[PDB]
């Protein structure tokens, strides 16, 4: 999955 | 795994601890800008870089302070001196500079800073995942406003959701 946001 | 510096965008004096996720322009929009009302004469501060990331849209963008990269062991550190080095410079030629010339530089900053924020938004959606979420969002590959296809990227279908629904139902029509 390349979506990803930060955390 | 590391992340890695791609450009410096910016540098602040910022209220401390002001830095990291809490800083994204999506975790402001949600929780309110942790560097609120941060007035560098009453309140101790320290010096804040503004991070694009590679492999990272704009919109996750963070603030980071020298601390903060050191200690994620971020990759394209030499990119930091050069920064210190390039914003030396740049302090000492405002120093002895017209005030002609310190206006033009000032609207160019401007200027920069407008487009910029352009980048944080999708101008249109050309992609969706096959997989969804278990709350049922798709992931969207965005093209973003001001730069080309090949900046387009892969986001959170729920985070995009939030501010830019109107382009996933011009997609999905």
């Amino acid at each position: 999955r390349t979506a990803r946001s930060k955390v | 795994e590391f992340e890695t510096i791609e450009r410096f965008m910016d540098c602040r004096i910022g209220r401390k601890g002001a830095t990291g996720a809490t800083t994204t322009i999506y975790a402001v929009e949600a929780d309110g800008d942790p560097n609120a009302g941060f007035e560098k004469n009453k309140e101790p501060g320290e010096i804040q870089y503004l991070i694009k990331w590679k492999g990272w849209s704009h919109i996750h963008n963070t603030w980071e302070t020298e601390e903060t990269l050191k200690q994620q062991n971020v990759r394209g550190m030499k990119k930091l001196d050069n920064y210190k080095k390039k914003d030396q410079e740049t302090k000492r030629w405002l120093k002895n500079a017209s005030p002609e010339d310190v206006e033009y530089y000032n609207c160019q900053q401007e200027l920069t800073d407008d487009l910029h924020k352009q980048y944080q938004i999708v101008e249109r959606i050309i992609a969706h995942s096959n997989q969804k979420s278990a709350a049922g969002y798709p992931d969207y590959y965005c093209k973003w406003q001001g730069l080309p296809y090949s900046e387009c990227s892969w986001e959170d279908g729920a985070l995009i959701s939030k501010k830019f629904q109107a382009c996933i139902d011009e997609y999905f029509s």
